[PDB]
């Protein structure tokens, strides 16, 4: 069995919403190190990874590493009960699946979600064994504007290294778009180990940026020449939500 | 090669949104004196004429005396839909492209290849109108917005210098009086006339409230309605709407 208590309910719901952008069923993996989910758009281009370590959890206890399979119904069942309120989640493994207790902070009382789920064996975390040349940090607001800019003009986003700035372009025919991101306009952070240009499905960028919805935290983006793009955010109350995007070779 | 910088992008984007209700495509006529946009709608009922003097812009430069810029209205307006409210906008051009540049919290540009838009002739402004009135753009907008959803035909008439807007719809009729007597009109002079115009065309122009604070209204019997939307730098937005079968 597994017993967990979550200090931030609002984040817990943000996470499940996130993984939704890549899958409609969700495998939660309970290891001795914590909770992790990892799923892939099934043409392999976009990856959603949720990583939540023990220490950020108010209470975490297991008999043995297990996984749980939340089918399309169970996800809808969990998300139907989502809220931005300050609340506590108590999650335990039960015989027929999971039991989730939501207890807010003001007004105190609690409703219980019974979840039907098959147990399984824990998979392990294969995180792309590449560290990328280009590195930068901004927020969700900035990425959202870009996602909707490129979409309006093309199906593909070509991200390029230029000097002291990041160049983003789209448009296949004649109608075109170029944005320049630089240090403090609007970036809080920029690092260029070496020069790089890669290309991605603009609509897989959209889906990834979309998976930042409920997170307040700043967002790290990284990429390399004809290499994948990682998009990283650390939830205010603990874990990381990560997306990777396989390039158009 | 031309460059123009508008501070109030919002109240500029609504001007272009209003033009797009009447024209699919148009020319920017760029001169030392400013930019002009003129055209007749496909139904040949409405002629519009927008002049944005150089004063309307912050940066304003040209490489020639006369530059013709052909654009689709949907394509430009789709772009202006991405404005970010603290974005200062720049219009820019060269031999092949019109560029719209959003700059503020960060810099972004959208490119449109130039298109071949057939030139426009009025021709030629000035007949005069037996009636003239001045009023707040908002007053006009408040009134046209209510009436616009009641029927197809707007009846406008003047009596003893008071102005009357009327719609007879399938479910309701509304008639409203404006006058200087209670400041609903700022100024109002002319003869007792009467005309009627397509509500649809007239109602399209209320978005100008967002770019214009003051306006002039001209008309007469069996003659077009002239709507002059006064813009801040002696600029204007002119809408001439043909009368109905009299
Ligand atoms: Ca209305």
């Amino acid at each position: 069995m597994v017993k967990i208590v979550y200090p931030n309910a609002k984040d817990f719901f943000s996470f499940i919403n996130s993984i939704t952008n890549v899958t409609d069923s969700i495998i939660l993996n309970f290891t001795e190190d914590g909770i992790f989910s990892r799923h892939l758009t099934e043409d392999k281009v976009l990856m959603a990874i949720m990583r939540i370590p023990k220490d950020v959890l108010s209470e975490y206890s297991i008999d043995s590493p297990t996984s749980v399979k939340l089918d399309v119904s169970s996800v809808k069942k969990i998300l139907s009960k989502a809220s931005s309120k300050k609340a506590t989640i108590e999650l335990t493994e039960t015989d027929s699946g999971l039991k989730i207790i939501i207890r807010d902070e003001k007004s105190g009382a609690k409703s219980t979600i019974y979840i039907k789920a098959e147990k399984g064996q824990v998979e392990q975390l294969t995180e792309p064994k590449v560290n990328l040349a280009v590195n930068f940090t901004t927020d969700e607001s900035v990425l959202n504007v870009i996602a909707a800019d490129v979409t309006l003009v093309g199906e593909e986003m070509r991200i390029s290294t230029e000097e002291d700035k990041i160049k983003i372009e789209a448009g296949e025919e004649g109608k075109r778009y170029v944005a320049f991101l630089m240090k403090d306009k609007p970036l809080k952070e920029l690092s260029i180990d070496t020069s790089a240009s890669s290309s991605y499905s603009a609509e897989m960028f959209k889906d990834a940026v979309k998976g930042l919805r409920g997170f307040s935290a700043p967002t790290m983006v990284s990429f390399g020449e004809n290499l994948p793009m990682k998009i990283d955010v650390e939830a205010v109350s603990g874990g990381h939500m990560i997306f990777w995007i396989a390039p158009r070779l | 090669m031309m460059k123009a910088k508008v501070i109030d992008a919002v109240s500029f984007s609504y001007i272009l949104r209003t033009v797009g209700d009447f024209l699919s495509e148009a020319n920017f006529i760029v001169t030392k004196e400013g930019i002009r946009v003129s055209g007749i709608d496909p139904s040949r009922v409405v002629f519009l004429d927008i002049f944005l003097p150089s004063s309307y812009f912050e940066g304003f430069e040209v490489s020639q005396e006369k530059e013709i810029i052909g654009f689709k209205l949907e394509d430009v307006n789709d772009i202006l839909k991405r404005v970010l409210k603290d974005d200062t906008l720049i219009l820019s051009s060269n031999e092949s492209k019109l560029t719209l540049t959003f700059d503020g919290e960060f810099t972004r540009s959208f490119e449109l290849p130039l298109i071949q838009v057939e030139s426009t002739q009025p021709p030629s402004v000035n007949l005069e109108f037996p009636f003239k009135a001045q009023l707040l753009t908002i007053t006009f907008a408040d009134i046209i917005d209510e009436l616009s959803d009641l029927g197809e035909v707007l009846n406008i008439h003047s009596k003893e210098n008071k102005l009357y807007f009327e719609v007879i719809g399938d479910l309701s009729t509304a008639k409203v009086e404006l006058s200087t007597d209670n400041g609903t009109l700022l100024e109002a002079s002319g003869a007792d006339v009467s005309s009627s115009y397509g509500m649809e065309y007239v109602a399209n122009t209320t978005k100008m409230r967002r770019a214009s604070d003051s306006m002039e209204l001209y008309f007469g019997s069996q003659i077009p309605l002239k709507l002059r939307f006064k813009l801040p730098q002696e600029g204007y937005g002119d809408f001439y709407i043909a009368p109905r079968a009299d």
